[PDB]
RNA sequence: AAGCUCGUAUCAGUUUUAUGAGGUAAAGCGAAUGAUUAGAGGUUCCGGGGUCGAAAUGACCUUGACCUAUUCUCAAACUUUAAAUAUGUAAGAAGUCCUUGUUACUUAAUUGAACGUGGACAUUUGAAUGAAGAGCUUUUAGUGGGCCAUUUUUGGUAAGC
RNA sequence: GAGAACAGAAAUCUCCAGUAGAACAAAAGGGUAAAAGCCCCCUUGAUUUUGAUUUUCAGUGUGAAUACAAACCAUGAAAGU
RNA sequence: GGUUGCGGCCAUAUCUACCAGAAAGCACCGUUUCCCGUCCGAUCAACUGUAGUUAAGCUGGUAAGAGCCUGACCGAGUAGUGUAGUGGGUGACCAUACGCGAAACUCAGGUGCUGCAAUCU
């Protein structure tokens, strides 16, 4: 019915994708770092494309993944800058969904004009407990069809906390 | 021009049977080999290192040898008008007791005791196999089987 | 999902092994511990198997056969309260306690025990159990590390020596044992002792008791009701080795119930599937159900 | 075909593709005999005997008009043809008299001009909803 | 070619007596469009035996003209006179291979009065000459021989 | 051509029995790859052109693309299946079984592995058929343009090519 | 496939399905999924000696390759490789 | 009979959906002093067996279920093929004689078996 399988964050990812290499992403990350309280990971160019100034391999943006108490507070944070509503695209159908934000001052977070202005992706996945069965080395199997999440589910989960709307469809 | 490599020709022979690709099963690993014992060389063509050239595939010779990780076989070839002898160092996943000789060393055995007890009742024995004899008479009987009489069918088309 | 599988995809499909399938055994470890040099013929390798579950140690010698794999003993953590370990069954001093377990037992049934002590002292100093002159070469055997991932500090390897200090010949090297410096390129002997009788559950236990009454006190209500105090852990060990060393031979369960009884009970909670029959009548049915439009 | 009877009377179906690639050589001094590998000239069908080459659905009022067509178009190809009218419905296949107790059964479905059989084999649920007609009260 | 010789007929109009087993049957087949066969009469046997058996003795190819010679090559076997031969061969039986074979090949002349057939080499059941034509092997080779 | 060593033997352009190897013929294509005719249904909530309030970030369109279940037809360099003919090995005295000797190899280990002593078992001693004897050595001639027929088969319209 | 500010067909971030439809210098064929592919850690077995063996064969050479013996090393907890 | 550890064969074992599971086991599951590894104690390491739960895993049942397996005078003695003729036919090709013999199709049945060691109302 319903005990164990109660519903959670596993993770949240804050990406910045900044666009090019040097200062400006060694800019971003900061805000990354100063605000997970983590040190976060830059990702490289999959392949060249002229038009968007990319060099393959060439590192354009930042990340970090944050887990448990504290990623459920800079999850409040961001909702809050979008006054508790999202879309019902947002939600995935595998039951993961995610927002975006301009100016990362708008959570907190002085200004530090060396450090500038930057908006950020939210990307926050549910799980429920049993996830590890999916995750471990040994007997890695799959969560069952009941149990393992779902966008309806997980819309309602959202709007039952956070007293949100979800909007549109 | 032309191409003879080593392993010219041998798309079909060395590729892996249908939905058995892959790891090779322990099995293989666990036969042991003595000098002497019959194998049958077959390829696995995905075990590359100590693997038969092709003329070997299907062919069955004698071990002449056992070293860490092959067993070294002896192949009469015919070239010319004469066999030659030849000696192959295949590792183990090639090769495979020949599944006859085991045939033959139980009928050895089944050999020795049918002697035994005929010895152990002194009477004659019999011990070589004779081939199909041609049948004996029979009475077939018509109880139940009075015989139904068939005549050949006229042409017909089906399309 | 609507990820639906053509009939084509699966038909062509060819499935693992079976253990594959089950995230149980890595088969190219397997191909390199089983098999033996062609021309040593029978002669088994013998593997350490260590497996953990989460509330047991597992450990077995065993042996290949085409028929199947081979026992020839085996000890498990949930013996030891045996041999005076009640608690932290799952721990390195565990973990070396059933490794000693294992080798005694063993050679025990081997005839080699006498010969080949082991160390007895134990200091926790690197060292391979080393043969004897004009006698019996000792009983080697390979640890089988499962899928565990080696670490360096790993239990696995508590087992390891525990089966070494044993008297069998485990080969292995220091720089998983906890202790090994990578800086250092050295072993602290120091700290792996510790952790043959248990010091790190022990400093932690003190830690925690002066630090926190309430949470030392849930982790070790065990050793509370038991008036256990931390810093026994050692004698408790100690005194399991002697123990162990003492008396290593198996003795099995007490056994309530026979194998019959067992089985006349124990999965006739167990579904029983229908007769080709059965399944026609229920086919009928469900049309006659279904049959209308809607 | 389609002048005696209209545009719509018939289905005629060519049976057989040709896919096989004819060469020429091909001669332009000259060359010779050397290197003679010609190149692709042409495609053809490989037909065999009893083999189909076209095929003619209509009713059974236009027999006479539709052999015409298939005894016109003889003189086109080399060899010996046969018409032959086959027991067979239309294209499908069963003898008229099995494909009708099955029309008259429920267990043939219209799709894209031709036809759709109903099974006694996948899931019950989805071939209930596939051949209503088969297992109705109905008349 | 090979089988031809193995069953000693290697020459037109010869014949011997083969016994009917799976490993003999299989020869007979190989051989077919070159022979003609059947199922000989205890008749047939007495008289090729009498008119054309000679036996083998070093090599050389000896004519059955009194028992003593048959007893000298065949007495060890029992079979001491020309219709202990006979009967060895008619009644197959245990040493049916030595008694055979210590019979030469049979040299028979053409038939006389014929093949019967216009055309030898097409099977009996065809029209003529070739294969096992059964019971009619013995008319034929009386008239060969 | 010269012989030599032996003498019923192990031989064999053959069968049988047993046990292997093979991917051609055929077959297949609502089975993978590749090709190919036709509709049918459903998708696009993410390619597009309209008409409906220019309206459209909204409907019903026809048109692609795609998806599902069908449909007609194919492969020397495609295939799950898979022949016939051809093809490897075996059918014992150099064998079998029992006992227990040697070693520096090998094993936890006189444990294995090899090679042996001593003891036992010769009527069919281990299918068939044949054997015009089997085995062996030296030396040397000519030849090293080939062509034809059935069948398989490649190039070529074809050819007494 | 379903989801996430600027973000677009195409940037980065989740999740699901996924028998290999990828990747493995190169032609093609074979082979491979806790790998033979991808990321990382330690390395010089691409070394020393000289024999046997398989293909091509005259059973010469050459190229290539296989399994041992005797050294000296690498790696790994180890079996091993 | 259940369950676990190590397996043999490697779908009758896989796939999809829905049920059901006593006891023990297994699991999920609590913790972060310690050895150890992460962007992230999620994985990996360690610690308790203590606070909890059969939700999932796992085991078994259901299904005119997809697949896989097996059988059959189901198709078919068909296709193809070894051998034969101074057989037919202008030819393409075909028939007969002595043999060998498929695949698809159809229908029926089936949906892991098992070795070692331990443990269990
Ligand atoms: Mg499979
Ligand atoms: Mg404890
Ligand atoms: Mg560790
Ligand atoms: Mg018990
Ligand atoms: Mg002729
Ligand atoms: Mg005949
Ligand atoms: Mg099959
Ligand atoms: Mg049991
Ligand atoms: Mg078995
Ligand atoms: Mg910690
Ligand atoms: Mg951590
Ligand atoms: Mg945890
Ligand atoms: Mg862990
Ligand atoms: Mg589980
Ligand atoms: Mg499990
Ligand atoms: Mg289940
Ligand atoms: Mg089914
Ligand atoms: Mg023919
Ligand atoms: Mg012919
Ligand atoms: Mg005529
Ligand atoms: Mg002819
Ligand atoms: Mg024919
Ligand atoms: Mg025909
Ligand atoms: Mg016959
Ligand atoms: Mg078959
Ligand atoms: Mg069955
Ligand atoms: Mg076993
Ligand atoms: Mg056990």
């Amino acid at each position: 019915q319903n005990p164990m399988r109660d519903l959670k964050i596993e993770k949240l990812v804050l990406n910045i994708s900044v666009g090019e290499s040097g200062d400006r992403l060694t800019r971003a990350s900061k805000v990354l770092e100063q605000l997970s309280g983590q040190t976060p990971v830059q990702s490289k160019a999959r392949y060249t494309v002229r038009t968007f100034g990319i060099r393959r391999n060439e590192k354009i943006a930042v990340h970090v993944t944050v887990r448990g108490p504290k990623a459920e507070e800079i999850l409040e944070r961001g909702l809050k800058v979008k006054e508790y509503q999202l879309r019902d695209r947002n939600f995935s159908a595998t039951g993961n969904f995610g927002f975006g934000i301009d100016e990362h001052i708008d959570l907190g977070i002085k200004y530090d004009p060396s450090i500038g202005i930057f908006g950020m992706d939210f990307y926050v996945v549910m799980n429920r407990p049993g996830a590890r069965v999916t995750r471990r080395k040994r007997c890695k199997g799959t969560v069952g069809n009941s149990h393992k999440t779902t966008k309806e589910d997980t819309v309602s989960w959202f709007k039952q906390k956070y007293d949100a709307d979800v909007l549109d469809k | 021009g032309k191409s003879h490599g080593y392993r010219s020709r041998t798309r079909y022979m060395f590729q892996r049977d249908f939905r058995k690709h892959g790891a090779v099963h322990l099995s293989t690993y666990l036969k042991v080999y003595k000098v002497g014992d019959i194998v049958d060389i077959k390829a696995n063509g995905s075990i590359q290192k100590g693997m038969p050239h092709k003329f070997y595939q299907g062919k069955t010779g004698v071990v002449y040898n056992v070293t860490k990780s092959s067993v070294g076989v002896i192949i009469n070839k015919m070239v010319g008008n004469r066999y030659l002898e030849k000696r192959l160092n295949l590792r183990v996943e090639h090769i495979k007791h020949s599944k006859c000789r085991q045939e033959f060393l139980e009928r050895v055995k089944a050999n020795a005791a049918k002697r035994a007890e005929a010895k152990a009742q002194g009477v004659a024995v019999q011990l070589k196999r004779q081939p199909a004899q041609p049948r004996e008479s029979r009475i077939v009987s018509t109880e139940g089987n009075v015989p139904q009489t068939l005549a050949p069918v006229p042409y017909e088309t089906f399309i | 999902q609507k990820d639906a599988k053509s009939s084509a995809y699966s038909s062509r499909f060819q499935t693992p092994f079976r253990r594959r399938r089950e995230g149980k055994t890595d088969y190219y470890q397997r191909k390199r511990l089983v098999t033996q040099h062609k021309a040593k013929y029978n002669t088994p390798k013998y593997r350490l198997v260590v497996r953990f579950t989460n509330k047991d140690i597992i450990c077995q010698i065993i042996s290949s056969t085409i028929t199947g794999d081979v026992v020839l003993a085996a000890a498990y953590s949930h013996e030891l309260p045996r041999y005076g370990i009640t608690h932290g069954l799952t721990n390195w001093a565990a973990a070396y306690a059933t490794g000693l377990l294992i080798a005694r037992r063993t050679l025990q049934k081997l005839g080699l025990d006498e010969t080949y002590k082991g160390v007895e002292e134990v200091e926790g100093e690197y060292e391979l159990t080393e043969a004897v002159e004009d006698g019996p070469r000792p009983f080697k055997v390979f640890l089988d590390i499962g899928l565990q991932r080696t670490t360096t500090g790993a239990r696995v390897f508590g087992a390891l020596k525990g089966a070494s200090d044993g008297g069998l010949y485990v080969p292995h090297s220091e720089n998983r044992f906890p202790g090994w410096d990578f800086e250092t390129e050295e072993i602290d002997p120091e700290l792996l002792r510790s952790y043959i009788f248990g010091g790190h559950v022990s400093q932690y236990m003190e830690e925690l008791a002066d630090d926190d009454e309430e949470r030392f006190s849930e982790l070790f209500k065990g050793y509370l009701a038991d008036d256990i105090d931390a810093d026994s852990l050692e004698d408790i060990y100690t005194s399991a080795h002697e123990a162990i060393r003492a008396d290593p031979a198996f003795k099995p369960t007490e056994k309530k119930f026979t194998k019959e009884q067992y089985a006349a009970e124990s999965k006739k909670y167990r579904q029983t599937k229908l007769s080709k029959e059965e399944r026609a009548a229920r086919v009928a049915a469900k049309i006659a159900a279904l049959a209308g439009q809607q | 075909m389609t002048t005696v009877s209209g545009r719509d009377a018939f289905h005629l179906r060519v049976r057989v593709h040709p896919f096989h690639v004819l060469r020429i050589n091909k001669m332009l001094l000259q060359q010779g005999m050397r290197g003679a590998w010609g190149k692709p000239h042409g495609l053809a069908a490989r037909v065999d005997i009893g083999q189909i080459i076209f095929s003619v659905r209509t009713k059974d009022s236009n027999k006479d008009v539709v052999v015409e067509g298939l005894r016109r178009a003889r003189y086109k190809f080399p060899g010996q043809q046969k018409i032959i009218l086959s027991k067979k419905w239309g294209f499908t296949n069963l003898d008229r008299p099995e494909y009708l107790k099955k029309r008259e059964a429920g267990e043939v479905k219209d799709d894209g001009a031709f036809v759709k059989f109903l099974s006694k084999k996948g899931s019950l649920e989805n071939n209930i909803r596939e051949f209503p007609e088969y297992f109705a009260a109905q008349a | 070619r090979k089988v031809l010789q193995l069953l000693r007929l290697t020459r037109i109009n010869s014949g011997t007596f083969v016994k009917v087993t799976k490993a003999t049957l299989e020869l007979l087949k190989l051989i077919e469009p070159y022979v003609a066969y059947g199922y000989p009469s205890y008749s047939t046997i007495r008289q090729l035996v009498y008119k054309r058996g000679f036996g083998k003795i070093n090599k050389q190819r000896v004519p059955l003209s009194d028992n003593a010679i048959i007893e000298a090559n065949l007495g060890k076997y029992g079979i001491l006179s020309i219709d202990d031969l006979i009967h060895e061969i008619i009644t197959v039986g245990p040493h049916f291979k030595q008694a055979n074979n210590f019979l030469w090949p049979f040299k028979l002349s053409n038939p006389s009065g014929g093949w019967g057939v216009p055309r030898k080499f097409k099977h009996f059941i065809q029209g003529g000459s070739f294969g096992n034509r059964e019971e009619f092997i013995n008319k034929l080779v009386k008239s060969m021989n």
